[PDB]
């Protein structure tokens, strides 16, 4: 592949006070190797040509 | 641990303290960190393997664009010329997945910490075997799945299964709408052939010992006590006559060298990536592996002028607070309850469709998923 | 804006209203964005209309539209294995009736010689004003449209019969003089006690199967209730 | 399979531009 | 290995025998595939192994 | 043509080729019987491209 749909992840600003509804982040989890090594896709571009 | 779950709210007579002859029951909950280290370390093996970081590259379309000159004239002119292009994507799945604790004031009057510090123990543990279960299952459940993004709806993919965009053509190899990396052996009992038929799904691509694809073919006991016994020239299960020595890597047990000739092959490293090898077979690094199915193989490239890397594209979610396994307060605080919840997000998908293949070992039918990674199946392996 | 749809307004989530899994996938036409009854089936899964339990709750499948007003496919909420949420005390806003498919009122005017239907605008062929209820089927599927008998109900008596049809995107009117058509409507109705049936639909009318699920106050809201199915 | 040649004048609608959902086809004639 | 020993089993490993074992002749020069058990286990002798 | 409507231009090769140590190669074709033949990839008329 010759070059990558570029990520855009932020839309915009994210709603002010939520920030309980989501937990504090448990940092030895077991489980975490798995989201350590993942990543966002959210990409901008090409969105119609999924096949 | 046995599969036995009690559930609901934590009350006085589900507490946890010493007995009346002294034995400190709250000092044993650790009891089973050798298991469940041996665990970890197997199943992070396998994900380091088996998983990557998602992105999002744009997959070429070969196209013909062809062009030619013509005889000049000394009067009139040629003809124009123009050229074709195309391309695609791929994507992959999330979803949310979460578990509670509640107890009353009178167990947090008087329980021990350590009991509930065990619980929180035993739901990080619940959590691992999830997000070890959906890395299977999105290489084992050879089922299309549907997401959506910026409202288009997309499928999600497994290994080439007959949906989806056709592999592209190698060579003189090419590929229908219904080409799969999802077969059987037409046997019930494992053959140096089935090895061979397995390389060959992923040769005809061109990923292959010619390019300097390195192989690794993941199994169970009951199949490598199989492919153990394969000796080069000399006839196995159903017919098959094996093509090469079976090697063991420098950790196995000795072995008299049979012949002035010595093994047709290569002795392995004792290891691929963290996974103990135990011999190779032809370019195959065979490791012997409990968390793959009795009666399935698994064979896997990487490297190689294709570059192939490991099959599973994990996907969290955009929302900075979203990732990770999270630890959230309840809608109960005080009196006469309180609760908390966990939850994780994330989701798979596989980008790279020809570079594994999976057989299951019997007679006839299709494939099956193995149950213990079927996408309906439940929460844990 | 264009259209509301309904919701939960009060949903607590700890009083017995409760977390599934479908059995089944759910039609994103004909059946989200809509106050669904539920039971269960002979596994633990919710399922539209009368499981193995009866009627147990309310579900609202509520599912986003891209800019051009068409549903969402790709949710994780509406197929087969998906978590889903289940009300027996709450209330809905923006509450309405629940009904599947068009339902038409034929009735005949003339009492000699024949009458036409129109299907999507075109003509049927002549039924006698005392047409049999096996012959207003016959009629209206034969025509060069595509439709066929295989999604037509009929009932009724010479005077007037229901044309029955689990589509949306089929009309019937009258054309010929000497009969009337009418398609059945429903909208909320201040102060009605509403009842679940076993095909899952949510209606002002108690029949043979009906099971208590709330009532309105004004028109617009539903107070949930459910006086749960019993054997 | 067998390859075509495209020829006569290049028109407007011969033109390779920006897709609707934004990707530029034209960063890929290298490929 | 590979020789039909007892009652129809087939032994999946060869005995290899231990370092104070009389001396033998092997088809190939490099002889083992690995090496052969330490002479002592515990303060025991060892034979070889399977 | 220069501006409008239209633009055009070329390109344009000479060039061309024979043999001069006529005996310092030869060509077999693998075939039971008949004439040597070209292969149609190679034949003069059969095109521009190889």
């Amino acid at each position: 592949p010759k070059t990558s749909a570029v990520n855009f992840p932020q839309s915009g600003p994210r709603p002010a006070g939520a920030a309980v509804v989501f937990g504090t982040k448990v940092s030895g989890a077991p489980g975490n190797v798995v989201s350590n090594n993942a990543a966002t896709f959210a990409p901008l571009t090409g969105t119609q040509n999924f096949e | 641990t046995a599969p036995v779950r009690q559930e609901g709210i934590m009350t006085q007579g589900d507490l946890v303290t010493v007995t009346s002859d002294g034995i400190d029951l709250n000092a044993l909950w650790n009891s089973f960190a050798e298991s469940i280290a041996i665990y970890n370390e197997a199943m992070d093996n396998l994900i380091q393997l088996l998983t990557y970081p998602v992105t999002v590259p744009v997959e070429p379309v070969v196209q013909i664009g062809e062009t030619t000159f013509e005889e000049a004239t000394e009067l009139g002119v040629p003809r124009g010329a123009g050229l074709p292009i195309e391309v695609f994507q791929m994507g992959y799945d999330l979803r949310h997945y979460d578990k509670r604790n509640a107890y009353s004031w009178m167990f947090l009057a008087d329980a021990d910490g350590r009991q509930v510090e065990a619980i929180h123990d035993a739901v990080l543990w619940a959590d691992k075997r999830l997000v070890f279960r959906k890395v299977m299952e999105a290489l084992f459940d050879n089922r299309t799945r549907r997401a959506n993004i910026r409202n288009q709806a997309y499928n999600v993919y497994p290994l080439y299964n007959g949906d989806g965009v056709p592999p592209p053509r190698f060579k003189n190899n090419v590929f229908d709408e219904t080409h799969s990396h999802y077969v059987i052996s037409h046997n019930s009992v494992v053959d140096s052939s089935d090895l061979e038929d397995l390389m060959e799904l992923l040769a005809e691509h061109g990923y292959s010992p010619q390019a300097g694809t390195q192989f690794l073919l993941l199994a169970n006991k009951a199949e490598t006590d199989a492919i153990r016994q394969f000796r080069r020239g000399v006839v196995n299960n159903n017919g098959a006559t094996a093509g090469y020595d079976f090697i063991p890597s420098p950790t196995q047990p000795a072995m008299m060298l049979p012949n002035a000739e010595g093994l047709l092959g290569n002795q392995p490293a004792p290891t691929f990536g963290g996974l103990a090898v135990i011999g190779s077979y032809g370019f195959w690094n065979i490791v012997e592996e409990d968390y793959i199915p009795p009666g399935y193989l698994v064979g896997v490239g990487y490297g190689g002028a294709f570059n192939l890397g490991n099959p599973v594209g994990l996907r969290q979610h955009a929302n900075p607070a979203m990732q990770g396994l999270r630890i959230i307060a309840g809608n109960y605080q005080r009196y006469p309850l309180v609760d908390g919840f966990y939850a994780r997000s994330f989701g798979t998908g596989v980008r790279q469709r020809g570079g594994a293949a999976i057989m299951q070992i019997k007679a006839s039918g299709a494939y099956e998923c193995p149950p213990i990674y079927k996408k309906g199946g439940g929460f844990l392996v | 804006a264009l259209k509301t749809k309904p919701r939960w307004d009060k949903y607590d989530g700890y009083v017995g209203n409760y977390r599934g899994v479908l059995g089944e996938d759910i039609d994103l036409d004909t059946e989200a964005n809509r106050v669904l009854a539920v039971g269960t089936n002979s596994n633990g899964a919710i399922v539209v209309g009368a499981g193995q339990t009866g009627i147990k709750g309310l579900m609202i499948v509520a599912v986003g539209a891209d800019i051009h007003g068409a549903m969402l496919d790709g949710g994780i909420n509406n197929h087969a294995g998906d978590p889903q949420d289940v009300g027996k005390h709450g209330e809905i806003t923006n509450f309405q009736p629940t009904v599947f498919g068009r339902t038409f009122g034929v009735a005949i005017s003339a009492t000699e010689g024949n009458v036409k239907l129109a299907v999507n605008g075109v003509d049927t062929g002549n039924i006698a004003y005392d047409t049999s209820a096996a012959n207003l089927k016959s009629g209206i599927v034969a025509v060069d449209d595509g439709f066929t008998a295989d999604d037509f109900t009929v009932t009724g008596t010479a005077p007037n019969f229901t044309i029955v049809t689990t589509r949306t995107d089929v009309t019937i009117t009258a054309s010929g003089e000497g009969v009337t058509v009418t398609e059945a409507t429903s909208v909320a109705a201040a102060g009605t006690n509403y009842y679940g049936h076993a095909d899952g639909t949510v209606n002002a009318v108690k029949g043979s199967d009906g099971v208590y699920v709330g009532h309105t106050q004004e028109a617009d809201r539903l107070i949930v209730n459910v006086k749960d199915e019993e054997d």
